[PDB]
């Protein structure tokens, strides 16, 4: 289970704060995973003072992209640290889709490899196995042609259009054991769909919490 | 846009105006924190969000009850160890009882109170551990008294989870702190 509690003291009302929440979430909380469970407690709730005496925060607010970037990167930066701190991890991933149909496609893309035991394990090893991230691209259910996908693990390109680049393994292993976050790319060179998501390697740690070892 | 947005590394939910925290220690768990507060001084708007999972905690629903009355909440009080989960009728009842105490203990509104747990699924809350528990929380407005709090909301975590941006609205100092919980069980899909 996550639970997530903001506070601010911005002045705005409870719709438009509503708003702003829904909206937040779904490219936050909801682009993070662990393990894949979804829990029946995962809750967040944010609550403004209105202490700040600012006019009250609509869309229509000169400021209203302030008080928005705020909120986002602090349920992002939430987010991000639920990720990292995932039974047994010893690594934050972070999966960027770009090219996708849409930016929902991108997201979706994202999650599936972040989600894959396959890919969890690998960076775990520091195996830069872009196969195995290819693979989820490819059961993620969203419009993907499988001959135009590149793959970037850190600076490393090692899948363009779907070739094989001749990366240097001991590089990507190298980048793999000391990058925090991991962070994979992905362009899948069919619109401009973009998204992010978020989760952690998949260790022997995990088994001994969750097995009661 | 148009004025830059900076995180404070050392900020959390009670940098924001208003707002108080606290954990104490009531025993469902050895050695942690396990119960906690965030509490305003004066009724905030409130939103949230929740699972999307069919199988539903009790105190989801308490608390959308709460925040459907006005849109606003003055406390936050939160259990950990014990997910009042699949607990059914008596559950809610447990639930309602978590938020009528602390409606008590920090004199406001019971719909001004929203209530949740976390931890383990079927196990029924100690009531006379977590109500009295409740009518001794001292809400304070001070970084140690929300990293009491995010230690009461912990369960498998090994570490806290803390955020603060500040920005500028109106050429107010508009400041936005966080604080989460969550390390296994974790696949949110909320709404």
């Amino acid at each position: 289970t996550m639970l997530s509690f903001v506070t601010t003291d911005a002045n705005i009302d409870h719709g438009h704060l509503q708003g702003a929440l829904s909206a937040i979430t779904n490219e936050t909380f909801n682009r993070i995973t662990v393990d894949g469970d979804t829990s029946t407690n995962d809750m967040v709730v944010v609550m403004a003072s209105g202490l700040a005496e600012n006019e009250t925060l609509t869309p229509e607010h000169p400021d209203w992209a302030n008080f928005y970037k705020a909120l986002q990167l602090a349920c992002e930066d939430l987010a991000k640290q639920i990720a990292r701190d995932g039974e047994g991890a010893t690594k934050l991933i972070e999966v960027e889709v770009t090219g996708a149909a849409n930016d929902q496609e991108a997201g979706m893309v994202a999650k599936q490899i972040v989600g894959s035991d396959l890919v969890k394990t690998a960076i775990y090893g520091a195996d830069a196995n872009w196969g195995r991230i290819i693979c989820a691209i490819g059961y993620s259910g969203c419009e993907v042609n499988q001959e135009t996908i590149d793959i970037a693990i850190g600076p490393i390109v090692t899948l363009k259009q779907s070739e094989p680049t001749g990366f240097s393994e001991e590089e990507a292993t190298a980048y793999l054991k000391e990058a925090d976050p991991v962070k994979i790319s992905v362009n899948l060179h069919i619109g401009n769909g973009t998204g992010k998501a978020w989760g952690c390697d998949l260790t022997y740690d995990y088994v001994r919490i969750n097995a009661g070892y | 846009e148009t004025a830059n947005v900076l995180k404070l590394e050392t900020g959390s939910v009670t940098s924001a105006k208003g707002f108080s925290a606290v954990g104490i220690h009531t025993g469902v768990k050895r050695k942690r924190k396990d119960l906690g507060a965030i509490v305003c001084e004066v009724p905030a708007s409130s939103a949230a969000v929740y699972t999307l999972n069919k199988v539903q905690a009790a105190p989801l629903k308490v608390t959308q009850e709460s925040i459907a009355v006005e849109g606003k909440l003055q406390a936050m009080i939160v259990n950990s160890g014990i997910a009042n989960a699949c607990t059914g009728k008596r559950g809610l009842d447990d639930a309602y009882t978590m938020r009528a105490v602390g409606a008590e203990t920090f004199h406001i509104p019971e719909h001004y109170v929203a209530v949740t747990s976390t931890g383990v699924i079927g196990e029924f809350l100690p009531m006379d551990v977590i109500t009295n528990g409740i009518r001794q929380l001292k809400p304070e407005a001070t970084i140690e008294g929300a990293h009491a709090f995010n230690e009461a909301i912990l369960t498998t975590d090994t570490v806290e989870k803390h955020t603060c941006y500040q920005t500028i609205v109106n050429g107010k100092t508009v400041t936005v702190g966080g604080v989460a919980k969550g390390s296994g069980m974790i696949h949110p899909n909320m709404a």
